[PDB]
């Protein structure tokens, strides 16, 4: 089982590297559960190259690509850390 | 026609066998020349 | 450690009477104190079937120049034994980027170190490539060995090995074609492959004199006799004869010529006069 | 930019003179013409009677929004018919030759941007007919199309369905389908005509680069590539671009690189129809089959003249130089007959005026029979350690000055990929390019801070002081490669000396040989020097520092004692392993690169991990199975996106022990709205924690009703949600001892129903995505899922990947 936290801030290569950290057995992988928790509306990964970030789209994450592809995702609708005004100001995008 | 076809196939097989024998003789001559050149060198 | 020597002397027969992975680990732990018998442990790697472990032990022994063989075996003999073990167990040896090993680099190092037995190393590499199922790689290795052999004996041995492999492949293809024709199944790809193999064998037989002339020129670029033999083997090909004459002119040193460069120049002038090129 | 369009532009003035000619007496209010307000006014005012200027302005606004990473497809979601009409108008204007080349390039860029936005339903519906099977009707010969249809029954069924849809359509629908099928062929013909038109300006080169980028993007997406690769192979776009005068120009390096990237993407070892990635053996077998078919055709047709070509081997005919004399032996008519026998196009339309000579046919035959390296071979051939030529590459310099005006010949990450290996190779190439750019920037900064100059006697010295680099002597090779480098810390600060002496094992360092006197060649009015020659740098070699030794060659056992103690000598020895590939290349070329090396440059430990990442990426690209089979379709963006979920996987766990996930029975009841919960036992009273939830599918009782075929048309398929019975089982927890420390810890956080569903999805096997905002307790849900996985599966291992160390610390504190 592989669980990733803040997958939207990690690149696709960095997300795929942890999913292939073990060699396959008898031609098949032993991975069964792949959970990724993140926020596609948050900041993407930092890329030094402007052409890589814009033209090559290297700043795109695996979670954002899965959300854009139409895969089903569970969206959290409860927040209990900030004030109601700040939460409502941050709920316009969500 | 399937009468002279057998004779034509036999002639082609004989020509192929002659060509294979010539190729084997050329390979043996090349090997002998290579051995002689190796001894000379 | 002084008592550990007697302890290992009282444990060597114990490890030999146990065998298996436990004895392999005991021999690995005993190599840190007395590595001079580690080659004998390589024989244990022969008994345990671990060809990769034997190759690693041979590489570790060859890496240290201060290692002395207990059985008075030379470094060249150990390298030849390792090459023979790799050729015999090429299928059982795992090769990849994860292990950090390269067989081509080791073959090149053995060829560079042992110039008198470079043809034997090339033949072993060709046999290993043939055992690996890569016919194109084996053909490329044979061509590289033929084109880079300074000694004509090694070149002749490599050519004989390549000719034997090509003859075996052609015989297998002919047997497959005969079996297909007897069963009434016509395979155009197999017949085309057999024809291509026959054409390649004919081209190799035709270029064998050219390869011998090239080897003679590499052995002595100032030898005008080899250049004259190459020009005679060129025949009526005017462009090939002109290229051979230009290579002989640019290769034979006038101050170190063993033959007669003036004879070659006179032959070129006579060939130009026979062609009607008086100005040339 | 977007702010530049707010001024008195020519397009804005034309729009005001043409569309804002209303006679209404508006007030004289100084309202700024914002880009968003103009876009909102243009969106509602768009219609079928609008001119092409409004469509061009809308396309320019969409391109400006896409260049700024702003959403623009949503604004067109309100009007689908107007968006389709605008797309049809843009497609008609793209094929129109009356407009300038700049408008055609802008339309091509807009079409390429729309092709990269297939996630939208309207964009996917608009782009579906453009990359459909009807483009196969534009083939050169009907025999090749018949063979392609007979190769796969699915392609034949799709062609039959397309033919039936075209026959059953009306006149306008058939005309629209024909226009959509022939638009790609017309664009390819226009590109081929403009390539061979001659006297091409910068606009023509930009249009060619945009067309190459669009072709690469079309080949990068498999649903479009399945027809784009066949169309490019039938039209011979690569042979036409190779012989075109635009690509032959020295200044069109970017166009040549884009053409090479398009050729690499089109010749990828992957199935076009099935989508399965092909290995090196499959590509070699396909090339051998093509060569055998060509040899059989030559033997059946020209055995008298092409006997050597027909009897040639696979390795003796795949090379262009070896096959050049065999193709030159045949005449022009013989070459045309050989091309027609292999279903290869040899003639074009008279309107395109494409020059079809013997040289073009020979180039096409050479390119078709050329052996191409696979993606794994290309990834293996790429060096992980950067070099002097790789850091100062032309592509890197072009990407450094990229501003969105012109395309770049680099791979682009999208929603869909051709294969997992292709995506891994693209990620490895992007990471290598980023690492090379960072290393080049660091080397340029170090050379600028060092300020190299020419001293007396021709010895290159350093006038400035830099902490990122240090002057050294020539390294001496110790073993083979491991070498020793002598460094001096007499002129360095104690912090700099401590940083240099604390080099970790296998640390990435650069040995730099620099000669500033060549910069004087730039002052003599000669040729234009490069970026490396401007700073005086000549060669840079990557190396891995393994250990740090003192002046006596002894390794420092205690670094703290050596740093705190008084060092007798400030000279240090560093053991560095140089790369084997660079050393072998220098030895083969007989170049003494290490003899002229005089500088050593170090890097920060946080930014010196690029080599292991590149090695891991190359190993993943070279691996045959780097992804799971269940998650391969979800990662590739093909098939059902919900197939990786637990509801579709066959290994779904029916019973899962939630233990202390629910605080009480009311919390468990409220966490499953719309689902019927029944106790496992016969006791109707509620039970407390721990609880185990078992999902039982409700079996529908198939009553023996009569088969009435009348009431079947109006009875639509109702989306009846299957009410899975969540049976709750309560068991006594096992005691761990009478001591208070033996009591297990229980969760005291009341999870929401969305959090409960996320935890249930994470506990079940498959792929789970938790889109949680800040303060939503995503870390708590992850910790609960990890605890549930540890309790339910003690034999399984859980790997947590955190973006930052603070998240890992918070997860450890929660666990």
């Amino acid at each position: 089982n592989v669980i990733m936290e803040e997958a939207a801030q990690i690149t696709e290569i960095e997300n795929f590297i942890p999913l292939a950290l073990q060699k396959p057995k008898n031609g098949q992988m032993a991975l069964q559960r792949v959970v990724l928790c993140g926020d596609h509306y948050q900041n993407s990964p930092v890329i030094q190259g402007l052409a890589f970030r814009h033209y090559a789209n290297l700043e795109q994450s695996l979670f954002s690509r899965l959300v854009r592809l139409g895969v089903p995702t569970i969206n959290l609708d409860q927040q209990g850390r900030a004030r109601p005004s700040i939460s409502n100001l941050y709920r316009w995008r969500y | 026609s399937e009468s002279s076809t057998k004779n034509a196939a036999l002639t082609a097989a004989q020509e192929r066998l002659a060509r294979f024998r010539a190729l084997q003789a050329r390979a043996k001559e090349s090997s002998q020349q290579n051995l002689k050149e190796a001894t000379k060198e | 450690i002084t008592q550990h020597n007697r302890i290992w002397a009282l444990y060597r027969p114990f490890a030999n009477s146990a065998e298996g992975i436990t004895a392999v680990k005991i021999w690995r732990r005993y190599m840190q104190v007395h590595p001079e018998d580690a080659e004998d442990f390589i024989e244990l790697l022969i008994q345990c079937g671990l060809y990769t472990e034997a190759v690693k032990k041979y590489i570790e022994i060859l890496n240290n120049p201060k290692f002395q063989s207990k059985n008075a075996k030379g470094h060249y003999e150990l390298w030849s034994e390792m090459v023979d073990l790799l050729v015999e167990h090429a299928v059982d040896i795992e090769t990849g980027h994860e292990t950090g090993i390269d067989v081509e680099r080791i073959i090149r190092s053995g060829i560079e170190r042992f110039s008198d037995q470079r043809g034997k190393l090339w033949s072993g590499l060709a046999t290993y490539w043939i055992r690996r199922g890569n016919f194109d790689r084996a053909r490329d290795v044979f061509e590289e060995g033929i084109t880079t052999v300074m000694t004509v004996r090694d070149f002749t041995m490599i050519f004989d090995a390549y000719v034997e492999f090509e003859e075996s492949v052609i015989g297998t293809l002919m047997e497959a074609a005969s079996r297909r024709a007897e069963k009434g199944v016509v395979d155009e790809s197999a017949d085309f492959d057999l024809d291509i193999r026959m054409m390649r064998f004919e081209h190799l037989m035709d270029r064998r004199p050219f390869l011998l002339n090239d080897v003679l020129l590499r052995q002595n670029p100032n030898n005008v006799a080899e250049w004259e033999k190459r020009v005679a083997l060129w025949g009526d090909n005017k462009e090939e004869v002109v290229k051979t004459y230009t290579d002989a002119i640019a290769a034979i040193n006038p101050k170190k010529a063993v033959g007669a460069f003036h004879l070659l120049w006179a032959n070129y002038a006579k060939f130009y006069e026979k062609a009607g090129d008086l100005r040339t | 930019t977007l702010e530049d369009l707010e001024g008195e532009n020519q397009f804005t003035n034309l729009a005001r003179q043409h569309w804002l000619n209303v006679p209404q007496q508006a007030a004289k209010i100084k309202v700024k013409t914002d880009v968003l307000k103009r876009e909102l006014y243009l969106w509602p005012g768009y219609g079928e009677d609008s001119s092409n200027y409004h469509v061009l302005l809308i396309i320019l606004i969409v391109n400006a929004k896409r260049r700024e990473r702003v959403s623009t497809w949503d604004i067109f979601a309100d009007r689908p018919a107007d968006f389709s009409d605008l797309f049809r108008r843009a497609l008609s204007m793209t094929l129109d030759s009356s407009l300038s080349w700049t408008i055609r390039t802008h339309v091509l860029l807009f079409i390429i941007h729309a092709f990269q936005s297939l996630d939208y339903a309207i964009v996917r519906k608009e782009c579906a007919p453009l990359v459909s099977i009807s483009i196969w009707h534009n083939l050169s010969t009907e025999e090749k199309r018949e063979a392609l249809l007979d190769s796969n029954p699915h392609l034949r069924k799709a062609w039959r369905a397309a033919t039936k849809r075209f026959e059953s359509a009306d006149d306008a629908t058939k005309a629209r389908l024909r226009f959509d099928r022939a638009w790609l062929y017309s664009l390819v013909l226009d590109f081929l005509t403009l390539l061979y038109s001659g006297n091409a300006k910068q606009e023509h080169v930009l249009y060619c680069e945009r067309f190459v980028e669009f072709l690469t993007d079309l080949q990068s997406q498999l649903p479009t590539r399945r027809y784009v690769n066949t169309l490019l192979q039938d039209l011979h776009v690569l042979p036409a671009l190779s012989l075109s005068p635009i690509y032959n120009d020295e200044g069109n390096g970017l166009l040549r690189e884009l053409c090479n990237l398009f050729t690499h993407y089109t010749y990828f070892a992957v199935d076009d129809q099935s989508g399965v990635q092909l290995s090196r053996e499959q590509a070699y077998d396909r090339h051998c089959a093509i060569l055998a078919k060509l040899q059989r055709i030559a033997m059946k047709h020209f055995k008298e003249k092409l006997t050597v070509l027909a009897l040639s081997n696979y390795g003796s005919i795949d090379k262009r130089s070896e096959l050049e004399p065999l193709l030159q032996a045949l005449t022009d008519d013989e070459l045309v007959q050989l091309s027609n026998l292999m279903n290869i196009r040899t003639s074009y339309p008279d309107a395109a005026r494409i020059p079809v000579d013997r040289k073009f046919i020979v180039e096409v035959l050479l390119t078709t029979f050329e052996r191409r390296k696979t993606f794994q071979d290309a990834a293996q051939a790429l060096s992980v350690l950067p070099t002097e030529e790789t850091l100062f590459d032309i592509s890197l310099k072009r990407t450094d000055q990229y501003d969105g005006s012109r395309p770049l010949a680099l791979p682009k990450l999208n929603l869909q990929y051709l294969s997992v290996g292709d995506f891994l190779w693209r990620s490895f190439v992007l990471y290598r390019c980023e690492s090379f750019y960072a290393i080049r920037q660091d080397l340029e900064d170090a050379l600028i801070r060092l300020k190299p100059e020419v001293r007396r006697g021709g010895v290159t010295g350093f006038a400035g002081f830099s902490k990122m680099a240090l002057p050294i002597s020539k390294p001496v090779i110790l073993d083979v490669v491991k070498a020793e480098v002598t460094i001096d810390l007499r002129r360095l600060t104690p912090q700099i000396r401590r940083d240099w002496e604390s080099l970790r094992p296998d640390d990435v360092v650069f040995l730099l040989a620099v000669d500033a006197s060549r910069q004087k060649q730039s002052a003599n009015g000669g040729a234009v020097l490069s970026e490396a020659e401007r700073l005086g740098l000549v060669h840079v070699r990557a190396a891995e520092i393994i250990q740090v030794l003192d002046d006596k060659g002894k390794a420092i056992r205690d670094p703290q004692a050596y740093f705190d103690g008084h060092t007798r000598s400030d000279i240090r020895k560093i053991q560095l392993r140089l790369d084997a590939t660079s050393y072998k290349a220098d030895t083969e070329a007989n170049r003494n690169v290490y003899e002229d090396i005089n500088l050593i440059v170090r890097r920060s430990s946080r930014e010196n991990n690029f080599k292991p990442v590149l090695e891991s990426i190359q190993d993943l690209t070279l691996s045959e199975v780097p992804l799971a089979s269940w998650l391969h379709e979800v990662f590739l963006g093909y098939g059902d996106p919900a197939g990786a979920t637990f509801k579709q996987l066959p290994n779904r766990l029916k019973k899962i022990n939630f233990r202390d996930t629910f605080l009480d029975w009311q919390h468990l009841v409220e966490s499953f709205p719309g689902k019927i919960i029944e106790p496992s036992d016969d006791v109707s009273s509620s039970f407390g924690p721990p609880y185990v939830l078992e999902s039982v599918e409700k079996q529908v009782e198939e009553h023996p009703s009569k088969p009435s075929k009348k009431r079947r048309r109006d009875v639509e398929p109702a989306l009846m949600s299957k009410v899975e019975t969540l049976k709750v089982s309560t068991y006594k927890p096992p005691n761990n001892g009478p001591y208070p420390v033996d009591a297990p810890k229980l969760n005291k956080i009341r999870f929401t129903p969305t959090q409960i569903d996320a935890i249930y999805s994470g506990t079940q096997p498959g792929l789970t995505i938790i889109v949680g905002p800040p303060g939503t307790g995503k870390t708590d849900v992850a910790v609960q899922i990890i605890s549930n996985i540890y309790h339910n599966f003690p034999e399984q291992k859980t790997l947590l990947v955190a973006h930052s160390n603070q998240a890992l610390n918070q997860l450890f504190a929660k666990i």
